[PDB]
């Protein structure tokens, strides 16, 4: 995250850190005690599906404070329409091997209904994006969880205000074209969270962009409203052997 | 009231029904108040609420 601030410990309680062999991979969002939403592209280069770990309640990567909860990732579910090394349909649903325990520091973000998200949340101007990604383009990643308030654009406006892949109906733009403020690659998979009347909801996933906080370019986020029924159906399904699952979309 | 305008007056989710009818609903871990619009938590850790801030106003 470029141009944000430290998320005070406990104020981003849905944030997930994904690790592979102890190394930071991506962010994600807790939506229930066993389910995490992240980005499909986080998984394009995974060799051993069995060393993926999700951490909840993380804040400062330099220390252990006893609020962290680590779980193995039992299932990574990606829509059939996602093609590795391309941008569209950039979403993954992760099943943890055992539930996390909800605490002051570990709380799910609400997965909204489709209609509510399309008719109401999509018009809330500002939303928060968070992660342990790069603090600067070509810079080090953050040790403390960072958060940034970003404004959402209508896609026609994003295209006009920008100066490369299509921005599809499964995506939306948010952020700033002046190079000051953005999410960046190490924030991939993390939440774009939208407040409405006292409650926060999942509206986007950190997905792609040009460089990092690059002048002339906004961040691109997966439009989670397109996937609500796909996610809900999968959350009612039994687990299957083998970590990766490709599931039909729609 | 129709759900496309002002969220139907609902705090959370809204369904249109045949007639000038609307029903609000709440996410799991919440229940709908007698106003027909407001949602109140039913569990300790409802989704989308920040415990350290909800207690900073409790
Ligand atoms: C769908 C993801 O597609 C892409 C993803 C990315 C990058 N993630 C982001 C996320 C948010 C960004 C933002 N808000 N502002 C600025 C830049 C941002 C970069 C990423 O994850 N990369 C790049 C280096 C390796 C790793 C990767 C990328 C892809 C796959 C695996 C790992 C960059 C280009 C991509 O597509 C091109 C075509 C624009
Ligand atoms: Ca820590
Ligand atoms: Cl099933
Ligand atoms: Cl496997
Ligand atoms: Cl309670």
């Amino acid at each position: 995250i470029v141009g944000g601030k430290v998320c005070p410990k406990g104020e981003c309680p849905w944030q997930v850190l994904l690790l592979v062999n102890g190394a930071q991979l991506c962010g994600g969002t807790l939506i229930n005690t066993i389910w995490v939403v992240s980005a499909a592209h986080c998984f394009d280069k995974i060799k051993n599906w069995r060393n993926l770990i999700a951490v909840l309640g993380e804040h400062d990567l330099s220390e252990h404070d006893g609020d962290e909860q680590s779980r193995r990732v039992a299932q990574v579910i990606i829509p059939s329409t996602y093609v590795p090394g391309t941008t569209n349909h950039d979403i993954a649903l992760l099943r943890l091997h055992q539930p996390v325990v909800l605490t002051d520091h570990v709380v799910p973000l609400c997965l909204p209904e489709r209609t509510f998200s399309e008719r109401t949340l999509a018009f809330v101007r500002f939303s928060l994006v968070s992660g342990w990604g790069q603090l600067l383009d070509r810079g080090a990643t953050a040790l403390e969880l960072m958060v940034l308030n970003v404004p959402r654009l209508m896609t026609q406006d994003c295209l006009q205000q920008s100066r490369s892949p299509n921005i599809t109906e499964y995506m939306f733009c948010a952020g700033y074209s002046d190079g000051s403020k953005d999410s960046c690659k190490g924030d991939s998979g993390g939440p774009h969270a939208t407040h409405y009347r006292g409650t926060w909801y999942l509206t986007g996933i950190v997905s792609w962009g040009q460089g990092c906080a690059t002048v002339g370019h906004f961040g691109v986020y997966t439009r989670v409203s397109q996937y609500i029924e796909w996610l809900q159906k999968l959350m009612r399904s039994e687990p299957r052997p083998g970590v990766l699952l490709r599931a039909p979309f729609p | 009231l129709i759900c496309v305008n002002e969220n139907g007056g609902c705090e959370q989710y809204c369904s249109d029904h045949t007639g000038t009818k609307r029903s609000c609903r709440c996410h799991e871990g919440y229940s709908l108040l007698a106003d027909g619009v407001s949602c109140t938590p039913t569990v300790e850790y409802p989704c989308g609420k920040i415990p350290i801030l909800e207690k900073r106003n409790a």
